[PDB]
């Protein structure tokens, strides 16, 4: 019943495209200057959900330069998406071999471990992605869910500590604790109405809290209201946040089962 | 000339840092096993280090294991950081008193050899307590180098030759052991890694301007080699190689002894393997002969002579033929292995087989050490309507079923598949299928037990060389992905398939399978598929097995093949125990010979072929012959006799 | 009854890719550089980007004025952004250039409709309807243009359509709808029944949300319209008039707040 | 020229597709909605007949009726583009008219006899068509003896009559034979044009005269339109030497140009741009311009120095009236130029310096100007809120407002208007009354509510596709329409003051509500805003006290009784006498009221009297009794706010 309209491509994000392929057509770029400006279309392609095309420039980027970690975190990403989770466990590898200090990379490492069925591994990640920033809601939501399959109590154990420890000024907290039992499904619905200013803001609050939502019922072996809350928070359009590549690859998985 | 320590003491080369966390990301996160390395599985990798380092627990001493093993809970965490410092401690030391134990060996070869007494020697030291002192280490070498010296004297040579030939093999144990490189340690310490999770998985070495050299003139006789312990082993053979061909040739066979176009027997015992192999890769026409020690006996040891040659196409494809037993006729398929287009060879033979009007057909796949799994689902195919074949599970939990899905039938008659240990992965997948659709009666062995795939994933990456130019080239690693299971919703693990009627050597306890290799996965279920069996044989199962065992009963080559057996079972709680007698151990020498050559004179009788006086007379390419298809040919009737009715 | 909002195939990813190729050559003859500019244009709007689609259009003129083609992408555009005076300008050079460009009719009648003059919207619908009696989308848009001048005379016409057709297109289960031969449960029973895949079902979300936004619309149903027409522009069948004309309307519904 | 010789004119190529391009533009973006059905084809038809023929003396009804048969089928043709009755009409009655003035030259030889009863109706617009030759000769005798008399009255011999109205229907037989098949096209649109509303047009394209002026190179401050045969001018720029003579108003006719020292030469029924071509000329220089004002003749002549517009003059000019302890700002706005709510400000602290008790706006003619400062200039006197709404041609309705919660004068403040004030002027007014912020005093405003663009019907494939490479026209209609605060529009009505100065308690000529089809007035939903105050409590006694001054006044007296004349005679406003004796008698007449007028002000005021009317020296200004007597209105606001 809260609805976003689904994100449409901004003026700005269209400008810089048809501008980058000017610059990327003439010889203005030295070969650092090209890789750099390869991997910014691939950023920007990616928030327009055109991950065949971004792919295409982050492997050009490489091509050139083959030392960028930011470029191994979006390719191993992209074989999370596909499910070849062993590749993508090589890339983030190469990613932190390369910037120890890249801290995304235990996220989405975390992330691709989870779904690759290695809960005890993913928490390794994502306990150490958590201790970096602490007060990031979904760092307790995520670590939460690879611990749920390792084990249940402790896991709502955890969770509610990471709640209690924080400042809880960041919106996600409210998923935390509608997580925990501490609100309803209505309330957090209603919070999530009262934080959005815009419309921008609502669609991602929608894409982060219909996934959070999705995976409860798929905890509880409600296949069609999963399905349903998966499909609204890709109906956002917030491509390229994390929740909306998950709820595709759930989406998948829902599709792969028939 | 080495005197006494100027072993250079080995260090790590500087790439040996990385590719250790390299290949601990691989294993601890790609395995299709699912392992923790935490403390109790850094334990058991350090373990298995001493057991490479010391197979026989007589180098080492218990003082100098317990040095080290104070620590060794904490060595996943140095497999992940890539600190390989205790592997390079351990090898550096044990290297010195392995030195210690070939001079104290050749200071052994001037004392007198006295072969007169009731003493024996244990060939398996692997679960042994660890020497205490230089007291054991000498009682286990003095044992040591009598058995050398035993050996060396039942192959009929004097007090000197056997001197002689000992002080260049314990000279050159001490030569080579200064050979060894810094990638020699990092191979063996990744090894204990890789052997502790499955025996399947490995880290593999880079190939040096050598391997390039060979390719440059581009021959290996048609096997595989791997290495248990001390020993250059055959690990698999390829389907119509000349290995394959001169059947004295099986899995597990060790090689001890490598001979030359015209030349002598050059011992390879404690040899690394590429210079072993190095040997035999010859020119093709001109032959090279090897010793073989066979799998778990006192060594009595064969000599194979075998020329070199490329895979001929002809000598891999499927081969048909017609059994005629009075009137009554069965077609036989024997299929090497599953070669791209095998499916299409068969369907244009069983249309020869319908022309020559058969009441059955047999499949033999003894010894068909798999090929492509597309050819096992297609040749399943043609025997059943349409329906899954097998079922495939990956590292990260995704199972996939292969099917044929004609719901055509290019044979539909009585159907036998013969298979025995040596039948892998392909042929299991195929008797499986044919079995639990009850489409097939299975004759022969338990299969291999090899239900699972590995892949080689190489550990360079795209930015070493522009970041660290110093380096060459790296290694690989090779681990389990994918594991095999029946439409039943059973693994071929470690159990494959279990024949309808087991002949008599599959019923007792093998030498070989997976389920004798080390710390092989388990076998476990999953979900049933589902398929529609094309019939049922557990009707005629009882009458088809007292048919068979009545004429085993009054058959030579079964009645000679089952007294092997009752001797083979009989004398198995002290089967590895080797006595150190002169008198008993010619004395069973002569009698194996004695037995042989009675068996092949009573054959020859039977055949009116002429008698031979000493073993030593019997052709080099004299054929066995073979039972096991004549009374499969008869069970293959009975079952058309049963089927009709 | 949701579908999985569609996400660009890999076909239209490696044809940009291609199309950024080739127009990066000096290759290519004026027109055929103005024909593959129009192509491209015609994929970036197939994904929703209309700016980069615009862009293209413009190329395309400034090479070869004469297109067409480009003009009645550029009057879609002049409407989505409500300039209904530019939009039926370029409507006008679309059939100035070409009278049988039949889609400039559809699309200059729905301009006229959105721009509060339905009498002549009426008459481009009414000789589209004319081009192809047998297509139900026809129907619905003149429908919806002659409910502003006599909703009696309206719901008779259309239901004279649906008599008179084969009725074998899908978008006759919404006419029925409009009519009152079905209900809303019946015509997304028979929507699911109809799609085959994700796509399909997507496409026909896309079209039917939109229509029933319209329904409640003119109820005063504000509410269930703005669901309606958000749940039609998630299909993210851009490029469908739907899909363009749901979003105006929640245009419409913001700009009032 | 002596028979038909004159070209038979043909439509050009370009404008089939030209008529197709208005159709378009008119019947789907026009702020008006209407229906190009058979009834507006008929009204349109109707409207190139008075263009054709204006006075109904050129045609006969058996020439309207052979194409009048297919009057309510010209809808389709302009869709269509099909021209040819327009060309058909044009040629006919280009024959019709060289037929009339051949017969005028013929009746130049008969005797002129000014000794009858007999009158002249100057509206002919709507009389029954002409029968037969009989009547049109029957016309166009009454028509050349009014031509006749007109020169009479202003002192011409038998000889000079003859010869000027010889050259004035000759070089109209040959003017008839110079137009090209672009006056025809201009024509036929200006027909559909005017049918919708009176603002709207087709501009034929410019040839290099523009080009030529521009490329080498200035008239009066003034843009002009046709009345049929005259010249009216239109509109006056704010501070143009035509603005500063105040003789010169809107909607006044040229019927001639005179140079310095050279002789008058008459413009009697010219096209524009030859008329307009006399008037400009380079800076420094002068010409004299004979005129004639809106609704018999009169012998005007207005003389301008030629200039650039200069910024002080169209500046706000503030100055304080004293009436004797106290004190009334007062400042005259021209026109709303950019940058005016600034100098407004400024002069408004000056105001509080000089402890005035009441400020007044002065926006008598003033054309309108950006709107934006209308906006600005309404938002000094009130804290904040909703200024003017706009309705453009598409349904949308925006609001412009002032945000600043600030008020620069919060004490009593008056707006004077008149009939001339326009657009911007109606809406500071307008918003000045709804917030009860201000009295309005003075006429009737002009009620010009609505807002015109144009739009070029060049296409930018007509190049690639054509020979007929020349520029095509533009189109001028109507986009938008503004409403007031309280919902009410100002089209047609614009803004009634709160005290009516004695000429607009009058029908007048001038404003929107007279035009030809002007849009009607309607209402939309009121705006919110807070209202600054309420001044219906205080106008019936400032309206008791206004009465009371005015009765003892005599410069409202002598305007009073001229309305109780102009009122009396209206009767007759277009039927004029053809007698000499009466024409020059009530010539005689008003020369003697205007001197007894102006002899009876020089006494008041101690100057010496004049002996003939054409002593009065050129430059002389008329009195301000509207601005003396709105000091006094806006003393009583002040007192009454006690
Ligand atoms: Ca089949
Ligand atoms: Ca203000």
């Amino acid at each position: 019943e809260v609805l976003a309209v689904p994100l449409q491509p901004t003026l700005q994000q269209e400008v810089i495209l048809a501008r980058m392929e000017q610059i990327l057509a003439s010889r203005a770029l030295t070969d650092d200057e090209r890789a750099q400006l390869l991997y910014e279309r691939g950023v920007l392609y990616d928030s327009l959900g055109l991950r065949a095309l971004a792919r295409n420039d982050f492997s050009q980027a490489l091509a050139i330069r083959p030392d960028m970690p930011e470029v191994f975190n979006y390719l191993g990403i992209y074989l999370t998406q596909a499910g070849n989770f062993d590749a993508a466990y090589e890339a983030f590898d190469s990613v932190l071999e390369l910037d120890p200090t890249y801290n995304y990379a235990h996220l989405n490492r975390g992330i691709a471990l989870y779904y690759g069925g290695r809960d005890k591994l993913a928490q390794d990640d994502l306990l150490a992605f958590y201790q970096d920033d602490p007060n990031d809601p979904f760092r307790s939501l995520w670590l939460y869910l690879a611990e749920q399959k390792l084990d249940e109590k402790q896991a709502k154990e955890v969770l509610k500590q990471h709640f209690e420890k924080s400042d809880k000024e960041q919106w996600g907290w409210n998923i935390v604790e509608f997580y925990l039992g501490n609100i309803s499904e209505q309330t957090l619905m209603e919070r999530l109405k009262a934080d959005a200013t815009d419309n921008t803001s609502l669609a991602e609050h929608l894409s982060e809290t219909n996934f959070y939502l999705g995976k409860y019922y798929l905890s509880l072996g409600d296949l069609d209201s999963a399905t349903a809350l998966f499909k609204l928070a890709v109906a956002n359009n917030v491509h390229n946040f994390v929740e909306h590549r998950y709820a595709l690859l759930e989406l998948s998985l829902l599709g792969q089962d028939q | 000339i080495t005197r006494a320590d100027q072993i250079p003491v080995l260090k790590e080369e500087t790439q040996h840092a990385t590719v250790s966390e390299r290949v601990t990301s691989r294993f601890t996160r790609s395995h299709y096993r699912q392992f923790d390395l935490d403390q109790a599985f850094s334990a058991k990798i350090f373990d298995r280090y001493l057991n490479l380092l010391d197979y026989s627990h007589n180098v080492l001493l218990a003082s100098d294991v317990e040095q080290f093993a104070k620590k060794k809970t904490e060595l996943g965490d140095e497999l992940r950081s890539g600190k390989l410092d205790v592997f390079y401690d351990l090898y550096n030391l044990a290297q010195k008193r392995r030195f210690e134990r070939y001079q104290y060996a050749l200071s052994v070869l001037e004392k007198p050899m006295d072969f007169t007494g009731n003493d024996t020697y244990n060939l398996d030291r692997s679960k042994a307590p660890w020497p205490k002192n230089e007291a054991e280490l000498n009682a286990l070498w003095d044992s040591k180098v009598k058995f050398d010296e035993l050996s060396l004297k039942l192959t009929g040579k004097t007090d000197k030759e056997i001197r002689e030939t000992l002080t260049r093999r314990y000279k050159f144990a001490i030569r080579r052991l200064a050979q060894t490189n810094s990638e020699d340690v990092f191979s063996l310490a990744m090894t204990a890694f890789a052997r502790e999770i499955d025996p399947h998985t490995n880290y593999l070495s880079p190939r040096n301007t050598e391997q390039f050299n060979t390719e440059m003139s581009l021959e290996g006789i048609g096997a595989v080699y791997q290495m248990d312990d001390d020993y250059t082993v055959i690990n698999s053979m390829v389907a119509g190689g000349p290995a394959a061909k001169s059947k004295a040739i099986s899995v597990g066979d060790k090689i001890v002894g490598v001979g030359q176009t015209g030349k002598p027997m050059v011992d390879v015992i404690g040899w690394r393997l590429d210079d072993v192999v190095a040997l035999i890769k010859g020119p093709k026409g001109s032959k090279v002969r090897l010793e073989i020690l066979p799998a778990g006996k006192g060594t009595k040891t064969r000599t194979v002579t075998l020329t070199r040659e490329r895979i001929r196409l002809e000598d891999r494809a499927v081969k048909m033929s017609v059994k005629t037993v009075g009137k009554e006729k069965v077609g036989v398929l024997d299929i090497p292995g599953f070669y791209v287009g095998l499916t299409d060879d068969v369907k244009v033979q069983l249309q020869k087989l319908e022309k020559q009007n058969v009441s059955s057909v047999i499949i033999d796949l003894r010894s068909n050490g798999g090929g492509a799994l597309t050819e096992a689902v297609s040749l399943s195919g043609l025997f059943i309507p349409a329906g899954p074949i097998v079922q495939v599970r990956d590292n990260n939990g995704k199972v996939r079923e292969d099917s044929d899905t004609d719901g055509q039938v290019f044979y539909k008659g009585p159907l036998v598949v013969l298979v025995d240990r040596f039948s892998a992965i392909a042929s299991e997948i195929f008797a499986a299928a044919m079995q639990d659709y009850g489409r097939a009666l299975v004759v022969g062995e338990p299969t291999f037990g090899k239900g699972t795939v590995q892949q080689y994933r190489s550990l360079n990456r795209i930015y070493d060389q522009m970041l660290r130019p110093e380096w060459p080239a790296l290694g690989s690693v090779q681990y389990t992905i994918q594991k095999f299971y029946r439409v039943n919703g059973g693994s071929t693990q470690r159990k494959g398939v279990t024949p309808d009627i087991i002949m008599p050597t599959g019923n007792e306890e093998t030498e070989t399978g997976e389920k004798f290799e080390d710390n092989a996965l388990p076998w476990d279920s999953i979900d049933a598929a589902t398929y529609v069996k094309s019939g049922d044989l557990t009707a005629f199962e009882p009458e088809l097995l007292k048919e068979h065992n009545a004429r085993i009963a009054k058959d030579p080559e079964f009645q000679n093949i089952m007294k092997d057996i009752a001797r083979f079972n009989a004398m198995k709680d002290k089967r590895n125990i080797v006595s150190l007698n002169y008198a008993v151990r010619e004395k069973e020498n002569n009698e194996d010979d004695a037995t042989r050559l009675a068996r092949l004179n009573e054959r020859f009788k039977r055949e009116g072929k002429p008698e031979l006086k000493k073993l030593d007379d019997l052709p080099k390419d004299y054929q066995e012959p073979d039972p096991y298809l004549d009374e499969t040919v008869n069970i293959a009737l009975d079952l058309a006799k049963l089927e009709k009715a």
